[PDB]
RNA sequence: GCUAGCGGCGAGCGACGCGGGAGGAGCCCGCCCCGAAGGCGCGCUGUGGGGCCGCGAGGGGGCCCGAGGGCCCCGCCCGAGAGGGUGCAAGCCCCGUACGGCGAGUAGCGCUGCUUGAGCGUGCAGCGCGAAGGGAGGCGCGGCCCUUCCAAGGCUAAAUACGCCCCGGGACCGAUAGCGGACCAAGUAGCGCGAGCGAACGGUGAAAAGGACGCCCUGCGGCCGCUCAAAAGACCUGAACCCGGCCGGCCGCCGGCCCGCCGGCCCCGUCUCGAAACACGGACCGAGGAGCCACGCGCCGCGGCGAGCCCGAGGGAGCCCCCGCGGCGGAGCGAGCGCGAGACGCCCCGGGCCCGCCAUGCCCCUGCGGGCG
């Protein structure tokens, strides 16, 4: 059970948080498990999804691997490259099938310079936790 | 519907829908206890060695219905204070409440309260001349009424029938009855004496 | 008699004298009354608003407009009436309802004791839905030094045979039917072991286990003792708690435990005793009712009534 | 305006429904309205010998 | 509560137990105990004798503590003695050492004589005593005594 | 406690002292003394002194499905099995959760008016009059005491009350309900000269994939089918009333029979002596729609305890645990002064006797008092 009474277990209040979250919270909420190779490399279980990330969806329709090309935060869904809806005619624009970030596992990350710093910041806080918090 | 119904002494509800709000709900009871404990805990922390409650006197409960019981009163009289040789300032500074309004009303009250002060003065320890932290931390805050007043439970003593017989008149009931009616028996006598003067 | 104490590995460790509370007469009706009154005390107040249905300005149009006589607004929309849409309730709920019932200390102390007596009764504990097949004894007392890890707590539960009950709770997790889901009561899990502790930090270890509730001996809760107003919760007593049960009752000041009474089994034996049987006298033979027949037609039927004539 | 002034119909039936109740047994022996002197003598007479419950 | 009530069993019955000829109307007999000397005189006379009028001297402020006089009986004096103490007192008799019971300490002011003291000298100390109290107390051998 | 009192002493109304707690804390000015030492452009007509931040555990294989979060096998993490999300019901997919870190025009009195339970006056107030030792003690007036205080100047924490707004929770309501208002614009749209009044309207899908292509159209648009698990196509489910196509049948209810014949059959609700009534309400259908709650009293049952009994308010790093006063009962009766119950008895009724109130004898102490009748 939860001993911090300051937090809410109300279905209505919690759902409002998800539906109406600030962008900075929406981004963390949209996170995906790193692959076991990346877990050994960066020593972090999950990273928030970015645009340039190779991802393997283990979902039911559209299971596959792809690089994210669009992150739609308002719908809370990401669009990898490759995974698309069936096209009515061959001569038509391909529509990406929106996939939940939770339905996919990251295979490669866009390291940037802020992402390197963020992995370091988390690694330090995780080490302090591992030292008997 | 009727039959034999004791009649109601209940008053009709006033300001039921419009007015001052004459309804007090007590859902705030569990949480008022919590708030009051916290206020006491925080005040207690603010003065660790000092007890929250000041010494207050043992006073007879007022009225003939509670004459032989004692309760805690607002503060010590200045005569009780002179029995321990303490000024009102010094007494308050060492946590003994002082009431300059109270007058003892009996020799017994001064002695009972003077005794109670002596117990407190021996119990009180004054931390002065630089706060030795380990010794101030070592000190234990007293919690609750300091020296709570105890009303001893009644006990059955033993006596000689003969000594008691000397103390009371025979026909105590007549003696008691003569006393209850004395003023009336004298007023009727004074009235009868005037009715006699009428003959002359 | 004595109660066997078991170790964390399920081996016998010591024998503890049975607390006298377990002999208290088992009274289901006292448990139900106190549970009902006490659960009502844990209710939160609900009420419709005082201004509900009455912020409209509605006055009756009256007789003579071929309408009904109820209060109507400016356009003739019906208002201020239980039947009307947007009208006040006929008798609006109020927060002044008595939510908490009152129980005397003596009966609120009989309920706990009788519930504990039911816990000593394996038959009642099986009927409450617990899996008691592997539990070595009921009541069960287990030595358990502070357990700060759920994995270790489960290992003691597996050894003492309470695990099947802990599993029956885990598997039970489901979504409740109704608006209970919407109103923060979404998941229902069956209730199972109860761990009563003293002088131990076994709480950190058993808290996450599913269906297990933990209480200190000093403050035992009837609602936990009799979940559903049904006596017979499986209680895992820690050696310290069960050996202090008599001290808790002794420190209940001027309280004498309800004197034990006879059971149904003991009154059948007493009725079956020879002394009662000697008093029994054999009842007089009953009337033979039979059924009407026409005697005149049959020689034999007349013969029952008129032997000579036939 | 005008309604029935009086009727007796059914009143006998209503009386006999469970009625015609005899008047107690204590009433037949009560000392209410008896001669104050005779009653004093009775008390003095029954206050002597076996009848006496004076102790 | 609500489920096990009579009004739940009156559904489908229209009037709800109040009658077709005269139904539940608001305040048919009036509001309150109004009508005592007029329309409801039969009730206020049959069951409320003494309701109307004035009967005594009026004290503007009764002093509840001067008025309070608690009473004991010659029969309950010995229950005030602790049980372990009472048996020894009963066998010894002890005119020399008989148990003085200050009823004032136990909360009582006047000693009445409802029943009967055991036959052992006692000594009772009280503000006041009845007549048949002192007679019963002194027959047992005890002395009525007054306490400040 | 809710009584004492008040009240066409009617209906009604109504404090307080005790006692138990929460919380506790005391003081100043005038007067008088000094006099400018003061807060010094003043002032001797008197100043001054006496919370944020932060990590965060552990799941696979098969079947099947549009999609597991399902089913079957088998593990793992639990100081975390509160919850929220994710394509179906997820402790281990994600977010989180548990575990952290840094005293005078006065009092009073007279007359009047308002007010109070305050009763020859509870508190006020106008006016007239106006003290010096004075106020109070719940029946006025005059005397004499006793207890107990010092008005006509001022300050003061705590315990206490409470909306907006923020935060949590609920045996609450679930779109005619719940705020009037869940709908990206509700005090809006609209109405009134104005003060003011005041609605209705939730839900496609997992994803807009929101309709491929062919055909016929002057075109509108039809068709075929397409996307989808499904059109779910401007939207979830899609009822009843009502209606149209086809398709039987001849027509209401009840009873018999193969089933269209025979037999029975007024329109309900309602007041009412009496309704098919030419009494009233009711076109139809759907939703909503009326003895609930508080408090007081009577009585009944039941549970605990028993001359007792009692989660009062409260207090216990404790709120289902512990501790915890009045009260009520145990003695009545009388306007009161006051006085004050035993003699029996399964139970019930009655009689007898005792207690109070009222009378009457008789005897006597400590006497308009005690005893006995």
């Amino acid at each position: 059970m939860k001993l911090n009474s300051a937090v809410t277990a109300s279905r209505r209040k919690c759902r409002k948080a998800y539906f109406t979250a600030n962008a900075e919270t929406r981004a963390k909420m949209m996170s995906s498990r790193l692959s076991k190779e990346l877990r050994a490399e960066h020593k972090i279980k999950t990273m928030p999804i970015r645009r340039g990330d190779i991802v393997e969806i283990f979902t039911g329709g559209h299971k596959g691997t792809g690089k994210v090309v669009e992150v739609r935060r308002r719908d809370y869904k990401i669009c990898v490259e490759g995974i698309n809806q069936k096209a009515r005619n061959p001569e038509a624009k391909p529509v990406p099938y929106p996939i939940h970030p939770s339905n996919c596992i990251i295979k490669e990350l866009y390291m940037n310079g802020s992402r390197y710093r963020a992995i370091k910041r988390r690694q330090e806080r995780n080490a302090e936790r591992l030292a008997r918090i | 519907m009727g039959r034999n119904v004791a009649f109601s002494n209940m008053r009709r509800y006033k300001c039921t829908n419009k007015g001052p709000n004459l309804i007090k709900n007590w859902f705030n009871q569990p949480a008022r206890k919590i708030r009051r404990r916290q206020t006491r805990l925080q005040k207690a922390k603010a003065i660790f060695p000092c007890p929250l409650q000041k010494l207050r006197p043992s006073v007879t409960r007022c009225s003939q219905k509670f004459n032989l019981t004692q309760r805690i009163g607002r503060g010590f009289t200045l005569r009780e204070l002179q029995g321990v040789g303490l000024s009102a300032g010094k007494a308050r500074q060492i946590g003994i409440a002082v009431d300059p309004r109270r007058k003892n009303k009996s020799e017994e009250s001064v002695a009972r309260n003077v005794a109670r002060l002596k117990e407190y003065l021996s119990k009180v320890t004054i931390f002065s001349k630089q706060a030795k932290p380990e010794e101030i931390q070592q000190a234990i805050q007293h919690q609750g009424v300091v020296m709570p007043v105890v009303n001893p439970k009644p006990v059955i003593t033993t006596g000689s029938i003969a000594e008691a017989k000397k103390e009371v008149p025979e026909n105590l009931f007549m003696y008691l009855r003569n006393a209850r009616t004395a003023r009336n028996r004298a007023r009727l006598a004074k009235r009868d004496a005037e009715r006699e003067a009428a003959a002359k | 008699p004595t109660v066997k104490v078991f170790g964390p590995t399920g081996t016998q460790v010591a024998e503890l004298p049975r607390p006298k509370v377990f002999n208290v007469p088992l009274r289901p009706d006292i448990i139900n009354f106190v549970h009902t009154q006490l659960r009502k005390c844990l209710r939160t107040p609900y009420a419709v608003s005082r201004y509900a249905g009455v912020q409209c300005t509605a006055h009756s149009w009256g007789p003579g407009r071929a309408v009904a006589r109820l209060p109507r607004k400016h356009g003739g929309i019906g208002a201020y009436a239980n039947f009307a849409r947007g009208g006040h309730m006929a008798h609006p709920t109020t927060v002044i309802r008595r939510w908490c019932r009152k129980v005397n200390l003596n009966q609120r102390r009989y309920a706990v004791a009788s519930a504990l007596a039911a816990s000593a009764n394996a038959a009642l504990v099986e009927a409450r839905g617990h899996r008691i097949a592997d539990v070595p004894s009921i009541p069960l007392v287990v030595d358990t030094d502070n357990v700060t890890k759920t994995k270790d707590a489960l290992a003691i539960i597996k050894a003492v045979g309470v695990l099947r009950d802990v599993e029956r709770c885990k598997d039970s997790r489901h979504i409740r039917a109704g608006r209970g889901k919407m109103r923060n009561r979404r998941y229902i899990t069956r209730k199972g072991p109860l761990v009563i502790y003293n002088t131990e930090d076994v709480a950190r270890g058993f808290r996450n286990l599913p269906g297990v509730d933990l209480c200190h001996v000093s403050s035992i809760r009837l609602l936990e003792l009799a979940p559903g107003s049904h006596p017979g919760r499986l209680i895992l007593w820690t050696k310290s708690a069960f050996a202090s049960l008599d001290d808790v009752y002794a420190a209940k000041q001027n309280y004498t435990l309800p004197r034990s009474c006879i059971t149904q089994t003991d009154i059948e034996r007493i009725l079956q005793s020879d002394a009662v049987q000697k008093t029994f006298v054999p009842k007089r033979d009953p009337l033979v009712i039979e059924r009407k027949v026409d005697p005149f037609s049959s020689k034999e039927a007349l013969a029952r009534l008129d032997p000579s004539g036939t | 305006a005008k309604l029935k002034n009086h009727t007796s119909k059914n009143q006998n039936r209503k009386d006999h429904r469970n009625g015609i109740k005899k008047p107690k047994k204590s009433a037949y022996t009560s000392h209410k309205g008896m001669c104050p002197k005779y009653l004093r003598n009775l008390r003095r007479s029954r206050a002597n010998d076996p009848r006496q419950s004076l102790r | 509560p609500t489920r096990i009530r009579k009004s739940r069993k009156r559904r489908g019955h229209r009037q709800m137990g109040y009658g077709r000829v005269g139904g539940h109307r608001k305040h048919p007999s009036g509001r309150g105990k109004a009508g005592g000397l007029q329309h409801k005189r039969t009730s206020f006379d049959k069951y409320h004798p003494g309701y109307f009028g004035k009967l005594g001297m009026r004290n503007y402020h009764v002093r509840r503590n001067i008025e309070y006089n608690p009473t004991i009986n010659i029969d309950k004096i010995w229950s005030l003695i602790p049980e372990e103490q009472r048996d020894g007192f009963l066998q010894r008799k002890s005119t020399t050492e008989a148990p003085v019971v200050d009823v004032t300490r136990f909360g009582f002011f006047k000693v009445l004589g409802r029943g009967s003291l055991p036959q052992c000298p006692i000594i009772i100390k009280a503000r006041y005593f009845s007549s048949d109290a002192e007679k019963k107390l002194r027959e047992v051998g005890g002395v009525p005594l007054l306490v400040p």
